[PDB]
């Protein structure tokens, strides 16, 4: 689908509210496999199961290994911009 | 499901 920019707002006491799967070692993008109810990704409205995460706050995630992506994603705070695509 | 691919809750 089209590449989208999506804003997520979160406070420091919570996570993103997603499960991710995939990554470079598996030959696939970082993919959202779950959106957890009532958590920031669900609340933001624009992120969905099946979306590939291309970048977060300008940090490219397309060639990143799974754990690399976890570290990068979990470091982000506050108002967080995602670049995502559903395919 | 298969679960060959790693999954993380974040």
């Amino acid at each position: 689908g089209p590449i989208r920019k999506v804003l997520l707002l979160k406070e420091d006491h919570e996570g993103l509210g997603i499960s991710i799967t995939g990554g470079k070692e598996h030959g696939v993008p970082i993919l959202i496999s779950e959106i957890h109810p009532g958590q920031p990704a669900d609340r933001c409205g624009g992120l969905h199961v099946g979306d590939a995460i291309l970048a977060v706050n300008g940090v490219n995630l397309r060639d990143t290994k799974h754990k690399e992506a976890v570290t990068i994603l979990s470091q982000q705070r506050g108002e967080i911009e995602f670049e995502v695509v559903y395919v | 499901a298969n679960s060959r691919w790693k999954t993380s809750i974040i």
